[PDB]
C-alpha cells in the first residue's frame, strides 16, 4: 500500500555520467558506447551566447579542444560532430557499463526521471513530467546541463530527455538525445517565455484512482455526466482536452476500482467548483498531475 | 534566459 | 532555480541487494563484504506468523536452507546468525560492489532515500522521513521486505533503515541495520497500531526557507518574535517542540535569506489559523524536507 | 498488520 512520487533506480544511469570540459565552460556528458551526448553551448564562451553562433564554433574547435572524463581517466577524443542542439563526441574507449538503451521522443504528460549532476558526478534523482507548455519544473543549478532524463523498462533505459537551461519563470527547457528541443525554445540567451501552461487530465484522473486504492474516496459521487459536457467545463478551467484514447488508457485503473470513467470525470468536476473544503487526497492539498496512469499501475498494483 | 553550464 | 523531493543516486546502493529465500518465503537482502542481511521473517511461514519463536524456528535451520540469489550467482551460504530483528549469513564471496558505508540510526524527522526493491532487484526509489510516531508514510507491496534506507555522505552509504511490515493504516515500520525497531514494534502479524502523528517544526521550518530562495514570496508577511512566542502556537497544532540546537542548524538557512531564524518563526502562527490565504505547488506546510535537504538543493 | 514477504 501507500502511493508516492517514485523514480526509476539511475544505477545504469550514473555509469553513463561524464564531465565535458571545452575550455572554461563545463558541463555534463552523456557516455554510451563509445559517443558522449552533451548540450552544444559548451563550446560557447560568458562573452558569445547573446547571439551566437553554433555551427562555426564547432569548425573553430578540434578534437583536443574537448576534455572527457571519465572519474580517473581521460578520454580521448577521436572525432566530432553536431547533430540540431547536441554534440557528439566520439572517443577512443567504449563506456564498459554501457546497459542496453534507446532514444525516444515522449508526448507532453508522460513522466521520466532526472539524473542531476553536476561536473560529471549524479547528485540526486527525482520524477519529472512534460508540461503540456513543453517545460519541466526540476531543481537545477549551474553546470547541471547534460543531466538526462529516462525511462527503465526492465533492463532497457529509454532515455528522452537532456538539459539545457532554465526560463526566466524558474522552470527549464531541454532537448531530446537527438538535439531537438521541446517546445519554441533555442539555446541562446534570448528574450524567451514559456506559453500559458495547461494541466494534464489523465494525470490527475490516474492519481485520483490511485487515491480509492489508498482509502481517500471522499471526493467520490453518484454523478455521471458526457465527455463533452466534462470537456465544455474542463477547458473552462481549461484542462487539457480530454480523449477518447485518453478515456481507453484509464480503463484497466477503471476496471480496478469498477468506477467508470465518466463518473470520475463528474468527481473531478465537483471538485473545481467546490475545491477540499479543509481536505487532503494522497497527503496533497491540491491535484496533482504529475502521475502517468502507468505510474500508477507501476505503483498500485504488482 | 540562463544556459546551465558552468561558464568560467 | 527549483526546489523538488529529489532522493539520492541509489547507483551504489542498487549494487548490493540480493534476494533472501528460506524455504518458500522469500524477501531483499543487503550483500555488503561477505555478509547479507534481511529481516528474520524470511524463516517465517503463513502459519508461524500470529505467534513466531525466531529463536526455535532458526535452531530448526541450517546454512544450505538460506538461498542467497545474487542475479546469476547464486551465493553458498557458509554461516547465519540472529542480531534482533534481522538475519545475518556469512557467505562464502565478499560483494565487489560494496562502497563505503557506516551503520546509523537515524532520529524521527531525518530523511533517508528507500531503494524499493523486490526479489533482489530495485524497482524504485523516493524520499521519505523518519514521522514522529515513529514510522514512514512509504510505498511497499508484498516481497518488499528488505528493502534499505540509506543517505549518501561522498562515498559513504549511511545505512539507516531495513523494511519489515506494514500497518493497517497504510503506513510501514522497520529497524535500524542492526535489528532494534523504530518504535514499540514487533515482527508479529499482531494488531499493532502507531501512536497519532505529529508535525515536525525544524522541517517545515527549512522547506519555509526554500520558498523565499526559489521565488514564492506572496505568502510573506511582517512580523518579529522570540523564542517563547514560537511555544505559544506548537502545542495546539501537534507540532514537534524546537531545541536550541536546532536553531543553529537552521542558522545558515536564516543568514542567506537575511531573516532570522526567530524572524521567520513568526510567520509560522498566522499561517496555523487561516492557512495561505500554491507554495511550492504545496497548499500545506512540507515537514519532508529537512535543513539539510534545502542547503544540499538550494544553496550548494 | 502484514509482514511484506512473500508467502506461498
Amino acid at each position: 500500500s501507500g502511493f508516492r512520487k517514485m523514480a526509476f533506480p539511475s544505477g545504469k544511469v550514473e555509469g553513463c555520467m561524464v564531465q565535458v570540459t571545452c575550455g572554461t565552460t563545463t558541463l555534463n556528458g552523456l557516455w554510451l558506447d563509445d559517443v558522449v551526448y552533451c548540450p552544444r553551448h559548451v563550446i560557447c564562451t560568458s562573452e558569445d551566447m547573446l547571439n551566437p553562433n553554433y555551427e562555426d564554433l564547432l569548425i573553430r574547435k578540434s578534437n583536443h579542444n574537448f576534455l572527457v572524463q571519465a572519474g580517473n581517466v581521460q578520454l580521448r577524443v577521436i572525432g566530432h560532430s553536431m547533430q540540431n542542439c547536441v554534440l557528439k563526441l566520439k572517443v577512443d574507449t567504449a563506456n564498459p557499463k554501457t546497459p542496453k538503451y534507446k532514444f525516444v521522443r515522449i508526448q507532453p504528460g508522460q513522466t521520466f526521471s532526472v539524473l542531476a549532476c553536476y561536473n560529471g558526478s549524479p547528485s540526486g534523482v527525482y520524477q519529472c513530467a512534460m508540461r503540456p507548455n513543453f517545460t519541466i519544473k526540476g531543481s537545477f543549478l549551474n553546470g547541471s546541463a547534460g543531466s538526462v532524463g529516462f525511462n527503465i523498462d526492465y533492463d532497457c533505459v529509454s532515455f528522452c530527455y537532456m538539459h539545457h537551461m532554465e526560463l526566466p519563470t524558474g522552470v527549464h527547457a531541454g532537448t531530446d538525445l537527438e538535439g531537438n528541443f521541446y517546445g519554441p525554445f533555442v539555446d541562446r540567451q534570448t528574450a524567451q517565455a514559456a506559453g500559458t501552461d495547461t494541466t494534464i487530465t489523465v494525470n490527475v484522473l490516474a492519481w485520483l484512482y490511485a487515491a480509492v486504492i489508498n482509502g481517500d474516496r471522499w471526493f467520490l459521487n453518484r454523478f455521471t455526466t458526457t465527455l463533452n459536457d466534462f470537456n465544455l467545463v474542463a477547458m473552462k478551467y481549461n484542462y487539457e482536452p480530454l480523449t477518447q484514447d485518453h478515456v481507453d488508457i484509464l480503463g484497466p485503473l477503471s476496471a480496478q476500482t469498477g468506477i467508470a470513467v465518466l463518473d470520475m470525470c463528474a468527481s473531478l468536476k465537483e471538485l473545481l467548483q467546490n475545491g477540499m473544503n479543509g481536505r487532503t487526497i494522497l497527503g496533497s492539498a491540491l491535484l496533482e498531475d504529475e502521475f502517468t496512469p502507468f505510474d500508477v499501475v507501476r505503483q498500485c498494483s504488482g | 534566459v540562463k544556459l546551465q553550464a558552468i561558464f568560467r
